[PDB]
RNA sequence: ACGAGAACAUGCGCGACAUUCCGAA
């Protein structure tokens, strides 16, 4: 009938991660109580949605995937990302080593005019940290799985490939999928065969 | 009918809404709760009757490591001879512990004490999540930020509810919860949002109380009686009227998103000395099905 | 702590005319020791580490030997006698907990100047 | 269908090395050197820009050559680029690393230098931490194929780029002897897509 | 039939510019 399968796994931080949001220059988000790195789902959504637009090219596929208000085609999101918390095991490794959990980074910008070095201060994840990510996948139709679940290993190789905040173009925000399990909590679908990265 | 408690611990934080998406509840209605399970119900291709028929719930309440919290009944209470501003506190008091409630419902528990249950809730911290959109940017555009708000639940914090039915309809309100854990429940569910894991167990504790007789009934979800009910159950009642709005979230409901019928229900807390069942309406306007908004009364008997 | 105590009593000049410039092998030596242990992933000192540590506890000896403002530092502070604990012990805990410590001494000694 | 090309290789130190974060910069796990990707695409940007040409009175760098923009990138409102290359941080390389552990180095030296007055003649001292001149960096570069006609000639002012790098320093005060360094190459292949990049070179 | 649905806090940005480890025997 209905199926939903749960994708569990670790974002490993390659390159130091900074997605915006005390005075902190340019501090990343962070869980509210435990004032924890996080990596936003909306951002993760967001960041392979647009990977797999330019892949493909809105496109259908990323209206069944990501979800659709647009008038007449009401698509449901068949994805849903929850927010990668900072890792229970990455933060015992990093309690241990005295290392914190987040970076400062200090960068220049030269001026094109007067070759005066303007300095700015941002934020990022250390590299050494690791995120548990969890993805749920809505099963609303049994025909496009297999289909659904090619767009998704192009936008994680993509991803992969990519960043995933801030300025990545200046090396921030690498990171690499680790998929721990791919089991169906939901349904009868078998997922055995399911893959991803 | 056999009442079960359903407790609810959440991994992400929640974006409950009241009118805004930048609004942060730490709780959902009876009507958030039976219009989830709908949806669920809909989405498992199972039967509506068990969940339109014979399922009363209440409210989701906050619980945390030391106690489950009931709404604060809606009482006429007495303060000291010259404490004017005291019953402030008693304005301010939302939730109280049951070991607590019946002594309230007494008349024992002073202003301090309102105060000491106030600050004692430790559900968990609101916040309000900035976000982007840089969908435009391609387009030769700009980017657009909007405003989230969540709330995340402490360690041993979560939200519990109370079921009743009978055999048949407490089983489908556990497959249907067993589905809702992955669903979710409130705002951004497929944005990282309202991802939570449920336990459905019996309740002694809630047992002892449900049990209770009393002058007095207080309401434990959001509900509304028809005409002829509401003909006699509003004399010398203590309600707060609420205001349910919002749009119809479905994908064959019509073409474009649409509102649903302006809704008024009677609080939890509320206290009316006649027990009224209250019923499923609809606030569905000539759409291609009927939009439900569950109002039925979950009551707790009690003394004044 | 301890390093406060330590560094108040030797303040009037601090360890009898001690500054950065007399400790800066000392502490090249010793932060070179601490990235080698950091970089290794174990809860015992390898035997490299260990001869390392052999090597600093004589370097220590030399420097006492050459300042005497050094050599009452190094008396004060127990900063040889805490090598030897850490070699006794062979922990990775006792090691930064040493390194610690002599970075609170210079950290503070840099304060009271 | 997306392309992405992935350069890897190492960044060979010839001089002293030193990129401030006078301490350099060090990725805090490891506590290891490291040469950021912002300051390689900086200093890339800035070469190949005066290479190409630089319009007087400019004050932006939004205002740089088209080729300049389509490489590393546009934010100009209304004609937002996206930046085809993206230069990753280069982290000191374990066989670097190996071979430091072999002699005892410490990856890093200090470097003292001194300032004289003209008039007194007095040499102020100073010191400067720098990147030991046997070090290796992996160096991780990703490049975005949006415009397929526009690839070779893009990969040839990258090419240009890099033979201004080579000649020139990448971080701390390379006029003075520091930050001279070597690119070479391990590979360059289409990661993502089916674009063939065989062909494709930069050195 | 969850004040809900779609929405990357993201684009550009070198920690850089000048500096004899030198006078003295």
């Amino acid at each position: 009938m209905y199926s939903k399968i749960r994708i569990v796994g670790k974002i490993d931080v390659l390159t130091g991660l900074h997605i915006g949001g005390g005075a902190i220059a340019s501090p990343v988000v962070r869980d509210p109580y435990s004032r924890l790195p996080i990596i936003p789902g909306s951002s993760i959504k967001g960041k392979m949605r647009s990977l797999l637009a330019k892949h493909i090219g809105d496109a259908p596929e990323i209206l069944r995937l990501f979800g659709s208000s647009q008038k007449g085609a009401i698509q449901s999101s068949r994805l849903q990302i929850s927010d990668a918390f900072f890792s229970k095991a990455s933060q015992e490794e990093f309690d241990k080593k005295d290392l914190a959990y987040t970076e400062t980074k200090f960068e220049n910008t030269i001026s094109r005019l007067t070759a005066v070095a303007n300095p700015r201060q941002i934020e990022r994840v250390t590299r050494g940290a690791s995120f548990d990510f969890h993805i749920i996948y809505n099963v609303e139709n049994i025909n496009e799985v297999m289909a659904d679940f090619e767009n998704i290993k192009t936008a994680i190789h993509l991803l992969e490939n990519d960043y995933l905040g801030g300025g990545g173009t200046r090396g921030n925000g690498r990171i690499r999928f680790v998929i721990d399990s791919i089991d169906t909590v939901v349904g009868d679908f078998d997922s055995s065969n399911l893959s991803i990265k | 009918l056999v009442v079960k408690l359903v407790k609810l611990t959440f991994k992400s934080p929640v974006h409950f809404g009241m009118k805004r998406l930048s609004d942060s509840n730490h709780t959902i209605a009876a009507d958030t709760l039976f219009s989830a399970l709908i949806i669920e119900a809909l989405q498992q291709q199972l039967e509506l009757s068990h969940l339109l028929n014979n399922l009363v719930i209440t409210d989701l309440f906050p619980y945390n490591k030391t106690s489950y919290f009931l709404p604060k009944p809606l009482i006429r209470i007495e303060g000291k001879k010259g404490d004017e501003s005291g019953y402030k506190a008693f304005k301010k008091l939302t939730y109280i512990p049951v070991e607590n409630y019946s002594e309230y419902l007494r008349g024992e528990i002073d202003s301090l004490e309102a105060s000491k249950i106030a600050e004692s809730l430790n559900l968990g911290k609101a916040s309000l999540s900035t976000k982007v959109s840089l969908q435009a940017v391609d387009h030769n555009g700009e980017s657009e930020p909007y405003s989230v708000g969540n709330f995340t639940f402490y360690p041993e914090s979560g939200l519990y509810f109370l079921a009743k039915g009978n055999a048949d309809t407490i089983g489908q309100l556990e497959i249907l919860m067993h589905a809702l854990q992955y669903s979710g429940i409130g705002g951004k569910r497929s944005a990282g949002y309202g991802q939570f894991r449920c336990t459905i167990e019996d309740s002694g504790k809630f047992d002892s109380l449900l049990s209770q007789t009393g002058n007095i009934a207080i309401l434990l979800s959001s509900a509304m009686a028809s005409d002829e009910e509401l003909v006699d159950c509003l004399e010398d009642a203590r309600y707060l009227l609420k205001k349910r709005t919002g749009f119809v979230q479905s994908k064959t409901y019509a073409d474009q998103l649409v509102k649903k019928k302006d809704f008024y229900a009677f609080s939890a807390g509320s206290t009316f000395y006649q027990k009224f069942n209250g019923k499923i309406f609809d606030v569905s306007d000539n759409g291609r099905h009927s939009v439900y908004r569950y109002a039925k009364a979950f009551w707790l008997e009690g003394k004044i | 702590n301890f390093a406060r105590k330590v560094v108040e009593e030797n303040k009037r000049v601090l360890f009898n005319g001690l500054t950065t410039s007399k400790l800066r092998n000392l502490l090249e030596l010793i932060n070179h020791v601490y990235t080698k242990v950091y970089n290794s992933d174990d809860t015992t000192l390898s035997e490299d580490v260990r001869d390392e540590l052999e090597y600093l506890k004589v370097k220590f000896a030399y420097e006492s030997g050459r300042e005497p403002a050094v050599r009452t530092f190094i008396e004060k502070t127990y900063v040889d006698k805490l090598v030897d604990v850490v070699l006794k012990k062979n922990t990775k805990k006792i090691f930064l907990d040493y390194c610690k410590y002599f970075e609170a001494l210079v950290a503070y000694a840099k304060f009271y100047r």
